[PDB]
Formats: structure tokens, sequence, C-alpha cells
């Protein structure tokens, strides 16, 4: 994790690795689903789906390169593979999709096929993927009227009313330089890209700023999506969390790491050291759940999500994992704050530590653009190591002990009860 | 009566099945709620309850 960066209009941002193969290059751009408003909703996801069409690929292909994007909240990315002497073929490629070929893409024969396309994967994504529908639910709800609130892939009712202009119209807005970082990852040297770019000049639409809204806000609330005709009750709770870059950035991880996540049919998850495992697996609560502490620019979200066959007793599902929650304001204990801070840092390792170049990229440019520089493992395990019992007390005393939930649920989900009984269960009687 | 009119007799027994008759009523309410229980109460609508009910 070598923080190398350079300005002298564009922000070059790099990364080497010794041990790779390959290389990857690419913009991250500091503008995601949440820059966008409910009608040109998916106009980001739009954009990645046509820099990945079988046109602009057939090119990048004879030249050896392959493509990728991704496309979050606070960011979006466009980033090209190759071998570690390529770069320059990336770069490009890169000067092409974004100076050149610009409008090559934006043809009425290319659009039409990209948005019939997209139309039907969010449409499989809202009918199929259950787990990850209801997690966009939770945002939307938890968020409402609030930029957080709108779905990555955006819905098929703006999606459908969405034409080239928009396309242009959020580019013009968002494509520029000022909220741009070009990342090299893999095993390529700083000097030998930032010559490769230096090479070029130009700017197109430079000296520009992106424009600005309303501030994100947590809305105590749910949205209840019941289908009696799925064999499952999905369902996503949350409180308010932490927002990247906060004093309670890691403690908020640590504390979800404590509960973590588990999955019934896998025998070592059934033997973790997880208190919450000897409520739930008696009467078999639920098949899995996973824990999870979201962090974006403005907000954030603390909670878990869960799939379950026991309709009969999802009450007895929540009140459990609630019940462990409100223990980390009262009573968790030392080896259970210890064992996730060990389990805290295998995990952040297996995040910034994956042998893959294009991850690296979307970390090392999404970090960038928010703090100016990409947060080191040693510093990360250094705060990790300094978090106490007292700081986790305080912490939920804070964000979770009797404080809103938003909740959002989908499937079977008859047994989960009113709002008001499982808000009651942030909190414990006591003289 | 427990005799000619009502009288001593009477009234005493009236006492003692005063205290007892309250006891019977409790557990004819016992069975009162046992009934409603299995079928649950009906709303002003006079329709089912099964697709909207709270705690």
């Amino acid at each position: 994790a070598e923080v190398t960066q350079l300005s002298n209009g564009i922000v070059v941002a790099t990364e080497h690795n010794p041990s790779a193969h390959t290389a990857s290059v690419g913009v991250v751009f500091g503008s995601g689903a949440a820059n966008e408003n409910p009608y040109n909703n998916g106009v980001s996801n739009l954009w990645k789906n046509i820099f990945l069409s079988k046109e602009n690929s057939a090119v990048a292909a004879k030249e050896g390169l392959a493509l990728s994007s991704n496309i979050s909240r606070d960011f979006q990315s466009y980033i090209v593979s190759s071998l570690p002497g390529s770069t320059d073929k990336s770069l490009d490629f890169l000067n092409q999709s974004f100076i050149q070929q610009k409008a090559n893409l934006l043809s009425s024969s290319n659009f039409e096929a990209t948005k019939k396309s997209v139309l039907k994967q969010v449409q499989d994504f809202e009918d199929n993927d259950h787990p990850n529908r209801v997690l966009e639910h939770l945002h939307s709800t938890a968020f409402q009227n609030t930029p957080l609130s709108l779905p990555t892939r955006g819905t098929l009712e703006s999606l459908e009313n969405l034409v080239v202009a928009d396309l242009e119209s959020f580019a013009n807005n968002h494509f520029l330089n000022s909220n741009a970082v070009v990342v090299g990852t893999g095993n390529i040297k700083h000097e030998d890209l930032v010559n490769s770019i230096e090479s070029k000049n130009l700017s197109l639409q430079t000296g520009t700023k992106p424009v600005l809204k309303k501030k994100a806000a947590f809305l105590g609330s749910e949205v209840r999506l019941r289908d009696d005709t799925l064999p499952k009750a999905w369902i996503s709770l949350a409180v308010e969390g932490e927002p990247v870059n906060s004093p309670n950035y890691f403690v908020a991880k640590l504390a979800a790491q404590i509960f973590g996540s588990y999955n019934a049919f896998e025998p070592a998850s059934r033997l973790q050291g997880i208190k919450l495992l000897d409520n739930i697996q008696e009467y078999q609560l639920c098949d899995n759940f996973n824990h999870f502490s979201l962090s974006y620019k403005d907000s954030g979200l603390w909670g878990f999500s869960t799939a379950t066959r026991n309709v009969t007793m999802i009450d007895d599902l929540i009140h459990f994992t609630l019940k462990q929650w409100n223990r980390l304001t009262i009573s968790v204990t030392d080896t259970e704050v210890e064992r996730a801070k060990s389990l805290l840092k295998l995990q952040l390792g297996q995040l910034y530590e994956s042998g893959n170049p294009v991850n690296d990229a979307n970390l090392l440019g999404a970090e960038v653009l928010i703090k100016g520089s990409k947060l080191s493992l040693g510093e990360a395990f250094k705060k990790i190591d300094a978090i106490t019992v007292k700081d986790v007390k305080a912490w939920a005393g804070k964000r979770l002990w009797d404080q809103d939930i938003a909740i959002a649920g989908t499937g079977q989900i008859e047994g989960l009860l009113d709002y008001m009984r499982i808000r009651s269960d942030m909190s414990m009687m006591r003289w | 009566w427990g005799g000619f009119s009502v009288s001593n007799p009477t009234i005493q027994r009236f006492f003692a099945l005063h205290y007892l008759v309250p006891f019977i009523i409790a557990a004819m309410v016992i069975m009162h709620l046992m009934a409603l229980h299995i079928h649950g109460s009906s709303n002003p609508l006079g329709i089912t309850g099964n697709l909207d009910r709270i705690p």
C-alpha cells in the first residue's frame, strides 16, 4: 500500500505491487447514485453499461485489454486492465472513450441496445435478488427524500424514461477533472504512468465543478414488501451508522464483527464464538445472517441482514439479535472485543490486500477522492488495537441504545411484528 | 327461605352464596376468554381481520 500522488491539473494516483503479473489503469469520479435525482436515477448504471458495450469491448479486446466499471453511491469507476507492459495502450483507451468515441458509444443503435439490457438486468434483480433488493430498500426508507435513498442500479420507471441527452447532461456535470482521479494499480510505476499521461494534453470541459444539493439524513422508518409466494423472509434492520472517516469509523466496524455473519448450513460457521448463536440455533431461527457497518460521505448504516424459513418465529429472531445489541452498551466483554479486533484485521486485510488490481483501483480512487490519500493498513491495525470496552460502550450508548431504526423486508414477513415492538427492543428496563 | 318467610336463615345463606357466585363468574369469564381466543375478536367492518393484525 504505497501512497504515491501527484497533481498538475489531473490528480494521478498509483500503488505498485511487485507480485502481480497484470496492471489496471482507470478513472474514478467522486459522484455516484447519490448525485442523481429520482428521475435520472440509473443514469450512472447506464453509463457503466455503455462503457461495457460489445462494440467498445471488441476494440479493447484486440489490444489485449479487459474492461471494468463499478457504480456505487459516492463514486463511479471505469477501469482498463492489461499486461504489465501494455500500460500505455490502457491510457489510449481511456483517452478514447472519454474524448474520442464519446459519440460512438451514444449512437442510437448502441444506446437503445444498452438501455434494453440494463432494463432487463434491473428487472431480474427486483424479481429474484431478494437479499440485495431488501438491502436496497433499507437505504431507500432509511434515507428517504435524501441522496443516499436512490438505488445504485436505478429504478425501472426512471430507466425507461432515460434518453441519450440525460447521459450527456450527467456527464457534463460529473465526468470532470475536479471530480476525478486517474488510478493505476498492479505493478506499474508512478513515473511510468505520470509521463504517459503527461504525453497527451488538452482539457475537454476543464475547470468546472459538480453541482450541490441537500444533506443526507436518517429517518426512523420501515418499508414492507410482503410476498407470501416466496419461500423465505428476508429482512434488513439498522440504525444511523458512521460516515466514512469519522472518529468512530473503526469502533463501529469492530462492533459489527462481534455479532458477525452466520450460515446455518456450514459446520464451522455454527461454531463461531458469537453469543447470539446460542439463542438462535436451538429452534433454528434463520438460515443466515450478516452484520454490517456501511459507511458513506454524509452518513452510514449499522445493523444486519438475515434470511429465514422459520416464518413462525421471526419475532424471536429479531428479539434475540436486538437483545444482544443492547449488550454493547451495558455488558460487552473484553474477550468479545479482542476476538473482534483479530477478525476485523483479517477482514480489512482480505479487502485491501486482495491479489486483484481492479479492486485496489476502486479502493484507491474512492479513498483519495474523499481524504486525499489512501488509509495505510498498518495505521488501521493500530487504531483497531487501541479500541477498548469503554470505547465500544460509549459508541453503542450513542448510536444503538434506544435509537430509531430503519426496517425493510420481503417475502413471508407476516411474523415480523410492528415497528414499535421492534423499536422497543433497542433498550432494556432497569432500576 | 329455610323457614316461614324471609328471615335469619335466608339472609345468612344469601351472604354465603353472594360470596360464592362471583368466583363462579370468574370461572365462566375464563371459559368466555377461551372461546374468544380461538376465533379472536371481530372488528367494526364485520369482515376478516386476518390480513392485518397488530399485537
